[PDB]
């Protein structure tokens, strides 16, 4: 008998696919310190745009390619896990 | 309002839980360690009186001439990170202090503080290290202290201005500190000279240690041969010291390496007493230490019986018992050792929430491949757990060797394994391999600490580091050359006092100013939390650690003459807005806490 | 005793130590003494790493005259077990004794046991043995019984006062007199 009281749990958390290079994933889990790029802005090669903080770790996000961003999936001060959708660069 | 703040803190513990992250879910046992009976009289005379009556040189040749072997007990700094997570409270620590002062005088010097102790007492341990030294000065007026400092960057993990180091060193020596230890992560001589001259400027015994890495008896081992050690030793001795020491975190000193190194070093310095520091990780540390003692050893670091082995130092009992019918003649009674070990065996179970032997569980041979520091293994385990790689703990350390090979075979102790630890953690977190991480090292975002290391803020390695990798990572970033501290802009800490006073400071002492200038944000964390919840490190370690139940009457001696008996009479439920109420009984007073 | 045994007629002679009380001095003196009038018969030593410095004593015995050595796997060593593979294999590299056994294979052999020991969670040294204890000289307790002794005492229900049970052992020994217990 298929149970109707399963109540499948909803979690969002946009996962970043490895095949797509424009999609950006978190190298480590942690909390975003700050974001350096607002939506619809221009990004450069080898330029920092986001910083991650852990218990005793800090990571700064380096832009993968050249272009413009479309949207910022992460806004500010959130618990981020590794390799999830945060920004896209075009 | 202090008692009310304490009751609020205890209730918050009971309903919510301990604030510090608990690595392993274990409940501390209700077994009170036995405090040994101590003599009434004053502590005997050791070697502190000799140094007080003389200069550093007097203490130096007093050590050198003495017939016998000198004991470095490390049951207060080394054993913590060697076994636990350097996660011990001070309250129970002042329970053998009269016993150590009174029974133990043949002891050379004691390892009170540490940089790790300072960091943990500013981050997680809600205590003040300057106090930690201050109340401990008056409990043992017999034996000199020994504290682990380093050359370029005194207490933090990145380089710091020279004047700042000058002021820490002078203030620390002022507090009553006795012996200064100085080293550097690399073999960078200017850092060593800076630390030596700081230790001298404070005024006192300046002891030099150097890291030992690789096999010095293997003919194949060519990067770190005997001559490289010898030349560096000659540099250090011309620099100007009092006692010469060896740093061995991984404990890779074989008996043959022992004897050859000791004979070679003593061969042309039969004047400097020698200090040896090692960890019993391979399991054969005791025989190597015996050979070192036979050859030329002067100061031998030995651990307490119940916090020994595993990743720790050799125990008291084996060293004392073997050296019975020999001229070496440690000449230290072992009956006291038995009770001291019994006290530590009781006290160790108090901290079971974070115990490496849950994962460690055995001797762990096959470290020559890993070459993992003894004082960093459990810390890496904890951080991997916190990030969430605790399940793949074996895999994380499988990636340490490859990161070491990426930046090459270099000496790794404090800011030299943690960066490679970050490298291995990244390696497993992205679940990738070495050669391609080398290949795509341009776009792949790398941890910032690794970038700072490649910048050379730590210094220049003895063997260098690969050019394509530094080119692909550093890319277009400005690079600091030579000794960064010399070009580093010295910072001023006077405005620190004014800013602290105008923000939350009302009686800040210069030592607190130093602590804030060293680690500001976490200092604010400490102070503004201790302002709300009241004065901590006044209650029993076990009582806070469990604090799990009601109708338990426990007394907290915040001040003498104030028992502050606390009886958790009952605990209520949710009234209207997710706020509960608890019943406490004071010494004679009922309090209803929310 | 040894001369009587050799007059009886054997093939190999063995020295047993449950508690691991061969000091390096006692090691070398005893081994040389036995080897003095018999540099032909095979000699064996079997001890337990109970005190903690058993590796040093075993090395001394090997250097003097030892022939056969009892050594356990790394994950089943220490505490009150026998000396580990790793120490003996590693120390005898630039040494004429030359154990000469692939240490890489011993590594995996040890790892198997490190993994496998976790199944028997019921049967272990546990909290009675967080660290290798000394005062074995004062206890005179065979290392082969400590686990069975604790199991039996807990079976009666003396696990709580397991401490007093073992510090009663030495008075028991002297009440019967200093005799060898195996
Ligand atoms: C943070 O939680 C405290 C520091 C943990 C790292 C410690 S410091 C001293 C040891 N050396 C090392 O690399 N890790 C250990
Ligand atoms: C009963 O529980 C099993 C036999 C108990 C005796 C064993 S024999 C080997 C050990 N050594 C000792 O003295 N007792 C143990």
């Amino acid at each position: 008998v298929k149970d109707t009281q399963a109540m499948k749990e909803m979690h969002f958390h946009p996962k970043a696919l490895k095949d797509v290079k424009g999609q950006i994933g978190a190298p480590m889990p942690g909390k975003v310190i700050d974001i350096k790029v607002v939506a619809g802005a221009k990004v450069a090669k080898g330029q920092p745009l986001c910083v991650l903080s852990a218990m005793k770790m800090e990571t700064v996000v380096t832009s993968p390619m050249e272009g413009t961003v479309r949207k910022v999936h992460v806004t500010k001060d959130m618990t981020l896990e590794g390799d999830d959708l945060i920004l896209e660069i075009e | 309002n202090r008692a009310q703040k304490l009751l609020h803190y205890l209730g918050h513990v009971m309903v919510n839980g301990p604030t510090t992250p608990i690595p392993v879910k274990a409940s501390p046992s209700p077994t009170d360690p036995v405090v040994p009976a101590v003599p009434i009289g004053p502590p005997p005379a050791g070697f502190r009186d000799i140094l007080l009556r003389e200069g550093p040189e007097g203490f130096a040749r007093a050590v050198r001439n003495h017939p016998g072997l000198l004991l470095m007990d490390t049951t207060f700094r080394d054993a913590h990170q060697s076994l636990l997570a350097t996660r011990v409270r001070t309250h129970d620590l002042k329970k053998i202090a009269p016993y150590v002062a009174h029974n133990f005088s043949k002891l050379f010097s004691m390892e009170n503080w540490g940089g790790a102790t300072f960091d943990v007492a500013m981050r997680f341990l809600y205590e003040c290290p300057w106090r930690r030294l201050q109340e401990l000065r008056e409990l043992i007026p017999n034996i000199p202290f020994q504290m682990l400092l380093r050359g370029a960057n005194a207490v933090g993990y990145t380089n710091y201005p020279d004047n700042v180091v000058f002021k820490f060193c002078e203030v620390a020596k002022e507090n009553g500190m006795d012996v200064f230890r100085v080293f550097d992560s690399l073999n960078y001589l200017p850092n060593m000279l800076l630390g030596m001259e700081a230790a001298g400027s404070a005024g006192g015994v300046v002891e030099a240690a150097i890291s030992y890495t690789g096999d010095v008896a293997d003919p194949s081992r060519t990067k770190y041969s005997l001559q490289y050690y010898m030349g560096l030793a000659e540099e250090l001795v011309r620099a100007g010291t009092h006692i010469l020491c060896i740093k061995d975190m991984a404990g890779l000193l074989k008996p043959t390496a022992c004897t050859m190194l000791v004979s070679s070093l003593r061969d042309r310095f039969p004047d400097l007493p020698l200090h040896i520091h090692t960890h019993d990780t391979s399991g054969a540390g005791v025989a190597a230490m015996l050979a070192c003692a036979q050859a030329g050893a002067d100061v031998v670091d030995v651990a307490a019986d119940s916090m020994s082995g595993m990743t720790s130092q050799p125990s008291m009992g084996a060293l004392v018992a073997c050296t019975r019918g020999t001229p070496l003649d440690t000449e230290v009674p072992m009956e006291r050792v038995f009770d001291y070990s019994e006290y530590w065996e009781g006290a160790r179970g108090l901290y079971a929430a974070f115990d490496c032997t849950a994962t460690m569980k055995s001797g762990n041979s096959d470290v020559y491949e890993n070459e993992i520091p003894g004082g960093q293994y459990t810390n890496l385990h904890f951080q991997a757990h916190s990030m969430g790689l605790g399940s793949k703990f074996k895999e994380v350390k499988k990636a340490y060797v490859e990161a070491n090979q990426m930046l090459g075979d270099l000496i790794k102790v404090t800011p030299s394994s943690k960066i490679v630890g970050d490298l291995a953690q990244f390696m497993v977190q992205n679940g990738l391999s070495r050669a391609e991480a080398e290949a795509q090292a341009e776009e792949l975002s790398f941890p910032r600490s690794v970038v700072e290391f490649l910048q050379g803020y730590i210094g220049v390695p003895h063997g260098g580091f690969p050019e394509p990798f530094r080119s692909k990572v550093l890319k277009d970033l400005p690079r600091v050359e030579g000794r960064p501290g010399a070009s580093l802009p010295p910072l001023d800490l006077q405005a620190l006092e004014k800013e602290l006073v105008d923000r939350h400071g009302e009686e800040v002492t210069p030592e607190d100013v130093l602590s804030a200038a060293m680690y500001p944000d976490v200092f604010a964390h400490f102070k503004d939390f201790t302002a709300t919840f009241g004065p901590l490190d006044s209650l029993n370690t076990r009582l806070f650690l469990q604090g799990p139940k009601i109708a338990e009457e426990f007394e907290v001696e915040l001040e003498r003459g104030k028992t502050l008996h606390i009886k958790a009479l009952a605990v209520s439920d949710l009234n209207r807005a997710g706020q509960r109420q608890v019943f406490f009984e004071l010494n004679g007073q009922l309090r209803s806490i929310l």
